[PDB]
DNA sequence: GACAGCGCGTACGTGCGTTTAAGCGGTGCTAGAGCTGTCTACGACCAATTGAGCGGCCTCGGCACCGGGATTCTCCA
DNA sequence: TGGAGAATCCCGGTGCCGAGGCCGCTCAATTGGTCGTAGACAGCTCTAGCACCGCTTAAACGCACGTACGCGCTGTCC
């Protein structure tokens, strides 16, 4: 058995050197249709539109992980808690 | 009689006529100066060269001969001035620069 | 339709710098988008400038200055040098 | 003519994918309290865009969402993307 | 000796003016890599 | 020469809400700038909208959409409301 | 015949003719329809009214009669909707909303 | 026994004084002089509207204010009450000015 | 005639005045220089492009319109100055 | 108040079989993506008039101020 | 826990020029024309968006457990 954390660096490097999408596509499309339900009914979708939607989502959230990680490491920690995200989005001005 | 393109008149690589048309159709001012499209395509090609050259550098560095978006991201982020120009820019399938904060390294 | 893009120009200059190098199609479209955004940002700033001084026509002075105001330092230095060269070459020929 | 109403695909946001997301962020150690937080904030961003997406769709009189719709929305919010036209 | 030093000064003049222009070119610590891309671009 | 601004309308409407209240001139400039800005932002947005649909004419349709864009929620519903009645008023006139 | 201002025709306070001229002179698009300046000015006045009501309330809250920039600031930052609309905006002499975080108070 | 307030309550006094106040916190002439010094670099022998000088300042202090308030957010989340430059820089990191 | 070194004209009491108006209670001694540098940066950017407007305007007097245009383009639109 | 020391107990990371549901073509299938003639009606432009806006000029009225009692935070007790 | 001292607070005079009206006067807002084109629009076509089907496999799940991280507090010193 490995010591916990070296594995983490393993996936860190795997996914930092990789570029392919990280989300199952069907759940994404389903969620999108859910969300769109709220503004107008019966709306048809470009697949590529969905794809870019996804892409944008991960870009947003990934920068979110970055600045949250900075917040946490400033707190001399390594484990992330919602405190950090809330402060981060507040500073960026989303809250 | 034999036409001679304004770009060739500048030894230029983008179409000046195209860009001049777009300028005129783009509703920026009713009247357009003449050397403006010239200078325009010039700086365009400049930036084009600046970016593609790094992209090819990266493609060579990873032993490939066709440049892929990954290279685009790598080159854009590993520049200071370009990245500041494109700090608000997201590239599809671009990933990020592999970079690890020192604090999480094992020791 | 007769969908327009700048791809061929990119291809030529690509050969100009790295004459032996391929490229993604998706990345090519990315290049299209990039050149586009460059166009619009600089154009809009310039048109702002034209309104600003109460002039009605876009010349080289405006475009050059816009290049200054958008580009950071050295990039602008290089581009302005080149634009001077290029407009000189056109007007001279 | 099948028009059903969805429910809870936000839990279609699997735990492993979220962790993978954090790992692309280079994140090392994680709370369980993070995950629902992520689902919510993600949701927020999702509507924030999709709303104006539909706005574009409708002012085109149109019934289908185009990519350029998303493009223009994200550009409104300064989230410039390359690679899809526009 | 006067002729000798005249020789010396002619010899110096090259490198001296070379510095005189190097400073003008490169007074500032600058990423001259782009400056060489100026030439390679032309 | 002359220097055009909005202030008189500001004062009219202020009397229309608080008939019992004065105003600073600096605050007056604040509001002048305010109207300036909002006009510009919304107008440019609508102009883009027109381009996106290859239209050469300004209607209120894009304006409605555009307000929906820039103002959020109750702001928008209110604004579209008064606009709807107002254009109704002029047209029905 | 006797001429009636378009703003009067809508029962308006902002000048339709002035705005319409502004639009024409702005080079935003090649043509302008009739109802657009009206629709715009109406939205304008609605917004102005909202702001003015809030600021007059503020000035009343301090037993003054003249609206000042400070009341503008106090009101607008005290609005959720307006302030998000004006979140990227600074006001001259505006000041801030007095706000002390809890942990900063002595216990 | 001379009467002295405890360390910190005074700070709250000025904090309230300035959070209610609305005016400048900066001296005029040193500020104008810094303006002149920096502007020296780009062009020589420039003239200045005083109104411009003002506009410069208000922009400055407002920007600064946002900066420090975020800095305090940093410090409080960081479980302290004294501000330290690492907070300043980290906030600046977050917002994204390089 | 030359000018220099008025960045020290930004005194510590002014600095802590700003900090207080920001609602801060306790301050490191290292803060002041940090602040001065950051302010240096801000002011440099803004003056720079403001000047840029000035010269293309072919004037020799910086105007408040050039200043407002610069910080509005930055993202801190300042009202109250036409 | 910041900082570090240390111990401790818990919520978190790694294996690990075990489902399971996303994916993947393969197949229908209809709805709206994507067009093209065609014909007005509405703004673009221009031409008589004019009224409202803007600027200059009084004028008085909120309002900052002053200072003196009058009324509360603070800090040991 | 109660008072002493400091800090605020408030209010009624006390100055004072900035809103606040106000008014000649000139130009942009309004008005009635023409005119040609843009855009409305239905049709026509037709494209892509959707629904559906086994079925396999890769990826998510359950859970234990153990393991190291978070956290508390406290002297101490600057």
């Amino acid at each position: 058995r490995y010591r916990p954390g070296t594995v983490a660096l393993r996936e860190i490097r795997r996914y930092q050197k990789s570029t392919e999408l990280l989300i199952r596509k069907l759940p994404f499309q389903r969620l999108v249709r859910e969300i769109a339900q709220d503004f107008k009914t019966d709306l048809r979708f470009q697949s590529s539109a969905v794809m870019a939607l996804q892409e944008a989502s991960e870009a947003y959230l990934v920068a979110l992980f970055e600045d949250t990680n900075l917040c946490a490491i400033h707190a001399k920690r390594v484990t992330i808690m919602p405190k950090d995200i809330q402060l981060a989005r507040r500073i960026r001005g989303e809250r | 009689a034999k036409a001679k393109t304004r770009s060739s008149r500048a030894g230029l690589q983008f179409p000046v006529g195209r860009v001049h048309r777009l300028l005129r159709k783009g509703n920026y001012a009713e009247r357009v100066g003449a050397g403006a499209p010239v200078y325009l395509a010039a700086v365009l090609e400049y930036l084009t060269a600046e970016i593609l050259e790094l992209a090819g550098n990266a493609a060579r560095d990873n032993k490939k001969t066709r440049i892929i978006p990954r290279h685009l991201q790598l080159a854009v982020r590993n520049d200071e001035e370009l990245n500041k120009l494109l700090g608000r820019v997201t590239i599809a399938q671009g990933g990020v620069l592999p970079n690890i904060q020192s604090v999480l390294l094992p020791k | 339709s007769r969908k327009e893009s700048y791809a061929i120009y990119v291809y030529k200059v690509l050969k100009q710098v790295h004459p032996d190098t391929g490229i993604s199609s998706k990345a090519m479209s990315i290049m299209n988008s990039f050149v586009n955004d460059v166009f619009e940002r600089i154009a809009g700033e310039a048109s702002r400038l034209a309104h600003y001084n109460k002039r009605s026509t876009i010349t080289s002075r405006e475009i050059q200055t816009a290049v200054r105001l958008l580009l950071p330092g050295e990039l602008a230095k290089h581009a302005v040098s080149e634009g001077t060269k290029a407009v000189t070459k056109y007007t001279s020929a | 003519r099948h028009r059903k109403v969805l429910r809870d695909n936000i839990q279609g946001i699997t735990k492993p994918a979220i962790r993978r997301l954090a790992r692309r962020g280079g994140v090392k150690r994680i709370s369980g309290l993070i995950y629902e937080e992520t689902r919510g904030v993600l949701k927020v961003f999702l509507e924030n865009v999709i709303r104006d997406a539909v706005t574009y769709t409708e002012h085109a009189k149109r019934k289908t969402v185009t990519a350029m719709d998303v493009v223009y929305a994200l550009k409104r919010q300064g989230r410039t993307l390359y690679g899809f036209g526009g | 000796k006067l002729q000798i030093l005249k020789e010396f000064l002619s010899d110096y003049y090259f490198i001296l003016r070379q510095f005189e222009q190097m400073k003008v070119q490169f007074a500032d610590m600058k990423p001259g890599k782009r400056q060489l891309r100026r030439i390679q671009r032309q």
